[PDB]
């Protein structure tokens, strides 16, 4: 049930864990000079980037239905990691996912935490029509399902949280790497996963390579006064390593 | 490959409860047959061959269905058809490989060619396909220079002759197919796998020189993978595909429609 | 060669690995 | 030359034929292959892990979350019926499910089933269910006696929040046709063993999941197109 | 054949400046990643076998279109013709072996006969295709004696059958062959590769005896390089060509056209 | 005879097949092969060989010996911009030059460029020039600030006149396109270090060559037909 | 490749012929057999069993 | 290999059995 | 004879040089 | 099997020896 | 058998021997 996690300066305990997932089976690692393509040494950071990053809570009500974030995005701000994702061309990470989320024996829900490879979003709309950079690009603040008019809509992703926001069951999601937090029994998820790609490394403003989505498969219930609670991401990249350095990107 | 066998299984009075455990782990339950029964001995026997991606995506199924309209008019003008080669057209093929992120595999094609005679006769048509790596000339009329084929590939047909067949190695700069991208153009543009994804071209001519018969000839296009893998397994797609190369499934003025059939009351199977 | 079967006979034809039959399991 | 005699079959085109063809880019070598995590070499794998049964499939619920859970309740103090399904792999609602998705790519099937039960109340919520298999050959069970004459497990809910139950392979033939027709491999019905507790002050009803999987068992046979999906018109490039 | 590996490299603070060098000598720089920037250790593993000539020439290219009208009026007296072999009058291939000054390889022939229908039928049709070196009699008619073929090599295809070919030896009286050759005649004339390039020609004739149908008869050539070797490397050709064994390019009123594309400052990529 | 089966694909013209075929001049004996100096086993050999880029393609240039040279000043003193080239081998001005029209023979690339520089101002004459390299994800520098943040060499122009640079291969996948899209392999641009300095009675501009070749490391796959070169219209005989 | 001459018989389909033919369920795994009391291999079996011969064949 | 016959050659050509000629008795 | 391939079966059947196929690099 | 002539290369593809070429004088 | 060429494959397949190509010189 205890879990403790230390990354770079930072730690993380968890009195409450189902023990954590390594997506894959495979634990994060720097890249091989067998797979390597670029030729120039990569930077690796350290402990200045392989450290938690905490991203702003969001508020579990009993009307959500569902929230995703897209890695590397979540972290582009975040300190040294965010830096040398911009000034260099090509990086590689692999990432450490803490959910958090305590509740008391008094409230019921249950979430799923999943980590999508290469989720490539539907749009809103019939037609023509795809998804701008923008809206796939929101930060650390991610996105959440609002069913209730946005802009250049004809740029937007679907809301259909429950068809995966890409035209897939909800329910089969589970075939991701993925942990349920229910409330009865623990509070927190860890997912350590390591890069998954096609290519040895990537860019990191163009091409995401995890989602993570959060979606209540069941409702946040109490008789408490206390019945919205936070729920808090903390990620730590693991084995960042980066190469071809220039000027940083705007 | 082999499934394994039902051992025998007797009645347990203990401490360990193989049954219960917490799917919260993100983790698929161990417990067998014998662990919540007193199970029979059986002794199975069957292969998982079958079920191989190599027997699953080793099919043959169309991807392209190509249509040439003769005509007689312009002849060298026209008569030439161009396809942005691609698995995205089709559904049956679209959707099985689609159960993986990234696939890698090489390709068996073959062209089952038709003749729709419009005439008294068709006479002696003959076709020639060629493949146009991105970068190459794209031939602009019948009579088009490119179809030289001085380094393309190019292969012909004749009526009477058997169907073409020809393999082609996995194509991609990377070490995998992306049946999925999340990300954008160097201009951040063009959301999906449109930029992963560029083979270049098929493109096709009736080779015989002018003649007096109106013809249509529609050439479909078959491809089978050979020595397949995939990685990173997906939930099968649920929803009628609309694009090539997007996620989408909104239809205008329809309502979502899955497989799922409903039923009155869940208390009734 | 000679392969078993769930014994045949097989060989590739072609300078290519492209151009060889479904892959052995 | 070699006099050779032409065999009936010479010439056509089977789908799904395994022959050699000449490579239309001779001495082209491919980009290497590097190691990326997850690599599927086997359809069942995938039919071995478990994904969530849309049990409850009412025009009420249908397009969202909630066709996924049960809702479990305290004011129920009787020995009722809480939901049943077919245990076809291939029916509904288990069509959709990860397992009853790769079946429909197949004729035949044979093999136990894993389904597995989450309760999601509170932690200081209780009950005791009753989950049970019904072989064929008979009409589902509308008594908790019927349906007890099976198998079954009596679920106690009390620390750990899930359980499994294995539907064993109980039929006449080695194998079953995914598509059944008059036919049934028997039902799964869940029944109150003893009552939804609660002290007070909590919510008085509590979700349930169910989740299924097939276990080592498993298998399935001749490759078939999916009945679970359509193309009714082109697909725009 | 592999490409070298790309090894370890560090920081240098020397007295030896591999990046400097005079190129006045005519030598290539011999400066590898490694000398310029603190290098990565990477394992390359491409083959360079697509890259050889043999690959790079060892492929079937268009190099003839011999376009056979069947007149009925004078069946005998006409319904053949006559072409002088060469590389010259097809683009795509002439370019690629001008890339080299000499070259030597053994010949694979492959046709692509294709009959247009003038008529509502086209019966039964057949050609002959014979080679006639340098100095044996040229045929002057379809019915001509010389397509006895006593010992001249002739081909024959006929409607239904597969596509003709076959190979021909290294065919020159000398070494190699003159892709390029500034030299004249015994007797001052014709400048270039008219005079070294002298292989006889390919003629053909319609076999098949009078008859009532109006056809077009139109036989593409297509040349193959097999067991392939060249010499001295030339510059790629610049420029559309305009005659054959000659380099002239210039065409009347239409100014010079490189594949050279302009931009308006030379500081903006 | 020999029962056989026939196959698809079955007497079809593939322009890359490799079949044998009968000699159409049995028994012929060719001409003995001589020694000629010069022979060239693989298009890479050519691809190694320096060939100037006309790196001063403006119209004002054209078809001239001057699209091939850039002219330095002296009265420049400020850190200017003196010329920039995308670096992708295919795309223009570099895909005139040798290893840019070998390279459009073919569809993919991989490997490092050398670029070398050569002064050819006066024995008296003098210059530090920074030649810079920019890894792609980023606009073309502006300012000799951006443009040395990136892979650079600083060039004393003294004694030696000419200056090697390499262009590391950086880049995502091991290959790229011969045909870029909305792609790119990033940037070469030249700038002033200090300034060019002259005696008097000295010529104030001087000009700059530039070549290109691979290195040991260059590759390209996938044949292909040329897009750098046309035919419209029948070659006279 | 190998020269072949084609033989008198070629592309005939004979109902009594035994020639290969290509597997349209590659893979397959048929259902294993089981101990069915009765086999029988060879119709001399049927022939050396008594069957009853119907001698008063009369309209009556 | 061979067999004698009521001597001939003969040798499976493809991978699954159901492809097989006639069963020897 | 059997060569290796970036194996497979390949022997020539004409008595001319000429006719074989693509040059072994 | 290989036979002599007035050499050359001889087997017998079916099972039936109705099957066979002419007989061996 | 096999034969050096000015190697290649070939044996005879009739039991006339006027059936067989061209004589070796
Ligand atoms: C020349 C005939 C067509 C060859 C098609 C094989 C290419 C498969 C590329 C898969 C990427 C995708 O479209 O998602
Ligand atoms: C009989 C079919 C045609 C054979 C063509 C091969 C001859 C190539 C001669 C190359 C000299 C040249 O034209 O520059």
């Amino acid at each position: 049930r205890i879990i403790q996690i230390t990354r770079g300066d930072s730690t993380i305990t968890s009195q409450d864990v189902a023990n954590a997932i390594v997506a894959y089976g495979v634990w994060p690692h720097y890249l091989s000079s067998k797979d390597a393509s670029a030729i120039d040494k990569p930077s690796q950071p350290d402990t200045s980037s392989n450290r938690f990053y905490t991203l702003r809570s969001v508020t579990w009500s009993s009307s959500s239905k569902g929230w995703w974030w897209k890695l590397p995005d979540a972290l582009k701000d975040m300190g040294i990691f965010g830096e040398n994702m911009f000034y260099h061309y090509l990086g590689r990470s692999g990432y450490t996912i803490h959910v958090q989320c305590n509740a008391s024996k008094f409230h019921q829900g249950t979430l799923i935490v999943a980590l999508i490879p290469e989720h490539q979003i539907a749009s809103a709309l019939h037609g023509n029509v795809n998804v701008g950079y923008n809206y796939t690009h929101p930060g650390e603040t991610g996105r959440e399902v609002k069913a209730e008019t946005r802009l250049n809509p004809d740029l937007q992703p679907t809301e259909e949280y429950w068809l995966n926001f890409d035209g897939t069951l909800l329910g089969n999601i589970t075939i991701f790497p993925h942990q349920f937090i229910n409330l009865r029994s623990n509070n927190s998820a860890t997912i350590i996963a390591p890069y998954v790609n096609a290519v040895p490394m990537d860019s990191m403003r163009s091409h995401n390579n995890w989602s993570l989505v959060i979606i209540p498969i069941c409702p946040l219930e109490t008789s408490s006064a206390i019945n919205t609670i936070p729920i808090t991401i903390s990620i730590s990249p693991m084995c960042a390593e980066f190469s071809g350095a220039r000027a940083k990107r705007q | 490959l082999v499934v394994p066998n039902i051992n025998s299984s007797n009645p347990t009075t203990s401490n360990s409860a193989p049954a219960l455990d917490a799917a919260e782990t993100g983790h698929t339950s161990s417990v067998q047959p014998e662990d919540v029964i007193e199970t029979r001995y059986v002794q199975t026997s069957q292969t998982r061959d079958e079920m191989s991606l190599e027997s699953f995506l080793g099919r043959s199924g169309c991807i392209h269905e190509s249509k040439l309209e003769v005509t007689l008019a312009n002849y060298n003008k026209e008569n030439f058809t161009v396809w942005a080669i691609n698995l995205q057209e089709m559904a049956q093929i679209r959707r099985k490989f689609e159960l993986f992120t990234y696939t890698r595999f090489d390709s068996e094609i073959t062209l089952v060619p038709c003749i729709s005679a419009l005439s008294q006769d068709i006479g002696h048509i003959t076709m020639q396909y060629m493949y146009v790596p991105p970068g190459a000339p794209v031939p602009n009329s019948r009579d088009d220079y490119a179809w030289q084929s001085g380094t393309n590939a190019s292969v012909f047909w004749q009526h009477g002759q058997a169907y073409p067949r020809f393999s082609l190695p996995f194509l991609s700069v990377a070490s995998a197919y992306y049946m999925f991208y999340d990300g954008y153009d160097e201009q951040d543009q063009n959301y999906g796998t449109a930029n992963t994804n560029n083979m270049g071209s098929l493109c096709s001519r009736i080779v015989t020189e002018k003649h007096i018969h109106k013809v249509h000839i529609m050439t479909r296009i078959y491809h089978k993978a050979k020595h397949v893998k995939a990685w990173c397994p997906r939930p099968p797609r649920a929803l009628e595909y609309t694009r090539a190369h997007r996620t989408n499934f909104k239809i205008e003025d329809r309502s979502i429609q899955t497989a799922i059939v409903t039923r009155p009351i869940i208390t009734t199977a | 060669a000679q392969v078993s079967r769930q014994n045949y006979f097989n060989i590739n034809y072609f300078k290519d690995a492209a151009s060889n039959g479904a892959s052995k399991l | 030359g070699l006099p050779v005699f032409i065999t009936p079959g010479s010439g056509q085109f089977l789908t799904t034929d395994d022959f050699q063809s000449p490579c239309a880019l001779p001495w082209y070598h491919p980009t290497k292959e590097i190691s990326i995590p997850g690599e599927v070499k086997n359809l069942v794998e995938i039919c071995q892990v478990d994904s969530l049964v849309p049990i409850n499939n009412t025009d009420t619920y249908i397009n969202s979350e909630n066709m996924y859970s049960v809702v479990l309740q305290s004011s129920i103090n009787a020995p009722d019926k809480i939901f049943s399904i077919r245990t076809d792999v291939a029916s509904q609602p288990l069509a959709t499910t990860l397992i009853g998705e790769i079946s429909s790519y197949f004729t035949h099937w044979t093999g136990s089933l894993r389904f597995s039960f989450m309760f999601c109340g509170t932690a200081n919520t209780t009950v005791k269910l009753l989950l049970a298999y019904t072989p064929p050959g008979i009409a589902e069970p509308t008594t908790r006696k019927d349906a007890m004459l099976g198998t079954h497990v009596i679920w106690d809910v009390g620390l750990q929040s899930t359980i499994s139950m294995v539907v064993p392979w109980i039929s006449a033939s080695h194998y079953r046709n995914t598509s059944p027709g008059r036919s049934t491999s028997g039902y799964i019905t869940c029944w109150y063993q003893t009552r939804l507790v609660i002290p007070p002050q909590t919510p008085p009803t509590a979700r349930l999941l169910c989740f299924v999987s097939g276990c080592k068992d498993f298998c399935l046979r001749m490759a078939r197109d999916t009945n679970l999906h359509l193309q009714s018109g082109a697909i725009a490039q």
